[PDB]
């Protein structure tokens, strides 16, 4: 019976500081542009194919995970226990949508670090995935790609979280999605890595619903991109020829919240948000 | 179908700021890179800097990086350039080219713009007789020609006689003066023995000034 | 970020085979263009990923290599394939090589000299230039001196030299001496001694201002 907290973790920056050092060996960019420097080095085009990735515990130590049903992520914890490793967690770096994550066990779980405060990132767990396909066609236009799922499905999803919105935002009141106000290309629109090519699909048809067969998602890839890691920009190498083609599951969300009406908007930036996603049961502790 | 069209030629001075125009069709404009290079007379191409209209992400040459400026209005499909601070080395053909088939290369160029930076306004040349003599007689031919000096800018086109007399004329190059005006020499080998009987007249046009001549060698 | 092209210059006949190279800094994989530019003509696209070869361009237009070493290379040299060529590089930036300038290959001509005074329409404005011709000559190399009463003067005079000749493949240079009405009349004897390969002795055409 012991505290848990997901925001003050630490095997989150554990696990970040990580996979920053895999795309230094794998994703190497051509140029590199932080603090006023302008770096060129190798490009090689080596394709970006995610695994499974077990974080253990060091020696001396030993990782602690947390069996509740409902839990948000902060206060003392009924149904602890001692654990070797964590789940296989795939390293899926992306914004407004969460990709092979894991799902909830019983219902949707909406966390947050502060509800009341608007500047705090809302993460969203679906308890079932909803599968998108975005590939790119085979050799128009070589940056041209778009993305499918079903409208539906998607729908569905919407509504039942507008729920867990209400259920605790209290009933009386309207929850409306919009499309970001503004940002950075990976931030206004849904961005992920696939086939080694970075794509950025537009995200209005998901989050423009209101209380009163399929999606076809327009995207683009590019070869400038605002770096997640750290501040600045970088320039990739051209894009390759072949078929890309990459099937995954949406699991989670990012929302952001700010006409006296509760408006929530897709989140995104902070790629440690998408690593607390998964590691919110889990915590390290020093053997004594 | 698929071309470039810039705009015309321009005259700047030290220290003035130039914008450049380049109209696209034939091809989504939105959809691709737009590249800019210069060259200066005498010298290579060089590579200034590349654009993504959709975004208006920009990449400068390290020369050119800090006074230079791309964009692109997708609302009109053309892209412009801007550089600041001119000097008189910035005097060059400015060229704005594209890859409308992706094949990371310059498979398209548009007709180019020749920006003159100097002191010196606008002004016509003036043409001098380069009268023939025993100074320039070898055996059986002669030599003779025009003189165009003093004029700003380029360029400047020269004949003979209406475009009659092409064989053994040579034109060469202009040379920039450190006074910031051009100049240029025409010359011709034609038989001496016709030098009495035959007439000679240079034909030098400057269109930037509207400045006509026609100029008649004698000896 | 940078592209080394050489030669710099390279002569050869027609029907020949002509090979050159490029260097790049950095490993740049196979991302190099190669261009074709002539005189007052715009660059046209040869080679495009190091090796593919764009639609139109003549068969004969070979190139390899692959990271940092490059090279072009001609099956047969024909009439029109005389010009200038550039590496570029293509993986992120677009930086040009220096280029390299083919020209055709002669036999040693020596230069024909010639000068002409000043006109009476210059003397009359407040200027005096001297111009000395040196017509049809090979290679391109060549010395033009000017030397008033004896005296070797510098920093007042400016040349040009004209394309390569497609009649005889030679070239003409044109030296220009520039000086004001008082300065020009200060002095006498006005001579431009040229020295070329195709010359034993440096010739010197001269000529007494007045005469
Ligand atoms: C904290 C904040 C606001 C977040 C910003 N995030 C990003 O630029 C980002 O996530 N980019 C990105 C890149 C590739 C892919 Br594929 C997906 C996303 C970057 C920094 C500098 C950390 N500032
Ligand atoms: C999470 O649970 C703890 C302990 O019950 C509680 O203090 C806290 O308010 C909860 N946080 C949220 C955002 O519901
Ligand atoms: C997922 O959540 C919904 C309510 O949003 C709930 O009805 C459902 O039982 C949960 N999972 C299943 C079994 O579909
Ligand atoms: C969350 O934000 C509200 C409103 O600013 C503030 O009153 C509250 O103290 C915050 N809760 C935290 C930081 O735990
Ligand atoms: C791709 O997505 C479609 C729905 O858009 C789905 O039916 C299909 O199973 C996915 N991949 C496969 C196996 O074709
Ligand atoms: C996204 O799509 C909508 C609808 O076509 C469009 O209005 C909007 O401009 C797009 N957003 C971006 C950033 O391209
Ligand atoms: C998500 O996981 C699936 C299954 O391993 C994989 O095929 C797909 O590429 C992944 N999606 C992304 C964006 O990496
Ligand atoms: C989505 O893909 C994951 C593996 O990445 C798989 O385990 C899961 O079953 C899929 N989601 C569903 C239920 O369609």
């Amino acid at each position: 019976t012991e505290n848990f907290n997901m925001w003050k973790n630490n095997m989150v920056e554990q696990m970040h500081e990580d996979i920053i050092s895999l795309w230094d060996q794998s994703l190497k960019p051509c140029v590199k542009l932080t603090g006023g420097s302008v770096i060129t080095q190798a490009c090689p085009k080596v394709s970006f194919e995610p695994i499974p990735i077990h974080y253990c515990a060091p020696a001396g130590f030993a990782i602690l995970k947390c069996n509740d049903k409902k839990f948000n992520g902060t206060g003392p914890c009924t149904n602890v226990s001692t654990v070797q490793c964590t789940h296989g967690i795939r390293p899926v770096v992306s914004t407004q949508l969460l990709l092979n994550g894991s799902l909830a066990e019983e219902e949707i779980v909406i966390r947050s670090e502060n509800f009341t405060n608007n500047a705090k990132t809302i993460i969203v767990q679906l308890n079932e995935s909803v599968v998108i396909n975005c590939t790119r066609p085979n050799n128009g236009d070589i940056r041209q790609a778009h993305c499918n799922l079903s409208k539906t499905q998607w729908e569905n999803t919407l509504e039942q979280i507008a729920i867990k919105l209400k259920e605790q935002f209290g009933n009386n009141k309207t929850i409306i999605f919009n499309p970001s106000s503004g940002g950075d290309p990976e931030i206004v629109t849904h961005s992920f890595n696939c086939g080694g090519e970075f794509f950025y699909c537009n995200s209005t048809q998901l989050f423009t619903w209101n209380d009163t067969r399929n999606i076809t998602l327009p995207c683009r890839i590019k070869q400038i991109i605002n770096m997640w890691q750290e501040v600045g920009k970088a320039m990739y190498a051209p894009p390759i020829r072949g078929q890309i083609r990459c099937s995954s599951n949406i699991t989670g969300l990012l929302l952001t919240r700010d006409n006296g009406t509760e408006i929530f908007r897709p989140g995104g930036g902070d790629m440690r948000d998408n690593w607390r996603s998964e590691l919110y049961k889990y915590k390290v502790v020093k053997i004594e | 179908e698929v071309q470039l069209v810039q705009s015309g030629a321009e005259v700047k001075k030290p220290g003035a700021t130039v914008k450049i125009s380049c109209k696209a069709s034939g091809y989504t404009f939105s959809d691709f890179y737009m590249y800019w290079v210069r060259q200066a007379p005498g010298k290579g191409l060089e590579w200034m800097g590349l654009i993504d209209p959709e975004d208006a992400d920009t990449m400068y040459a390290e020369k050119f990086r800090g006074r230079v400026t791309i964009t692109a209005d997708t609302s009109t499909d053309t892209g412009y350039l801007e550089l600041s601070s001119l000097r008189s080395e910035d005097t060059a053909v400015y060229y704005c080219a594209a890859d409308p088939w992706e094949l990371n290369a310059f498979n398209v160029w548009g007709q180019g713009t020749l920006v003159s930076v100097s002191s010196a306004s606008t002004k016509g040349p003036s043409v001098f007789p380069l009268a023939p003599s025993s100074k320039s007689t070898s055996g059986g031919t002669a030599a003779l020609g025009c003189l165009v000096k003093d004029y700003f800018p380029e360029p400047v086109t020269v004949s003979w006689n209406s475009g009659a007399l092409t064989s053994g004329v040579h034109t060469f190059p202009a040379v920039l003066q450190s006074s910031g005006l051009y100049s240029l020499s025409s010359v011709v080998t034609v038989p001496s023995s016709s030098l009495g009987t035959q007439t000679y007249i240079c034909n030098v046009n400057h269109k930037p000034s509207n400045t006509k001549v026609d100029k008649k060698v004698e000896p | 970020i940078q592209m080394t092209q050489s030669p710099s210059s390279v002569s050869a006949s027609v029907g020949d085979r002509v090979t050159i190279t490029c260097r790049a800094s950095q490993d740049i994989s196979t991302w190099l263009a190669w261009y074709q530019q002539k005189p007052g003509k715009a660059p046209k696209l040869l080679i495009y990923a190091a090796s593919t070869l764009q639609s139109g361009v003549p068969s004969r237009f070979s190139g390899s290599g692959s990271g940092t070493d490059f090279s072009l290379t001609i099956n047969s040299l024909q009439p029109e394939d005389f010009a200038t060529y550039y590496c570029q590089q293509a993986n992120s930036f677009f930086t040009f090589g220096g280029g390299t300038k083919v020209e055709i290959k002669r036999t040693v001509a020596a230069p024909s000299v010639f000068i002409f005074p000043p006109s009476d329409e210059q003397l009359k404005s407040g200027t005096a230039s001297v111009v000395c011709l040196l017509n049809n000559f090979y290679p391109r190399e060549a010395k033009v001196q000017w030397k008033v009463d004896n005296a070797l003067q510098s920093g007042n005079s400016q040349e040009s030299v004209t394309e390569q000749d497609s009649k005889d493949s030679t070239y003409s240079l044109s030296s220009t001496l520039t000086l004001s009405k008082a300065d020009y009349e200060k002095h006498k004897l006005y001579a431009c001694e040229v020295t070329h390969q195709g010359l034993s002795s440096p010739v010197t055409k001269s000529f007494n201002r007045g005469e």
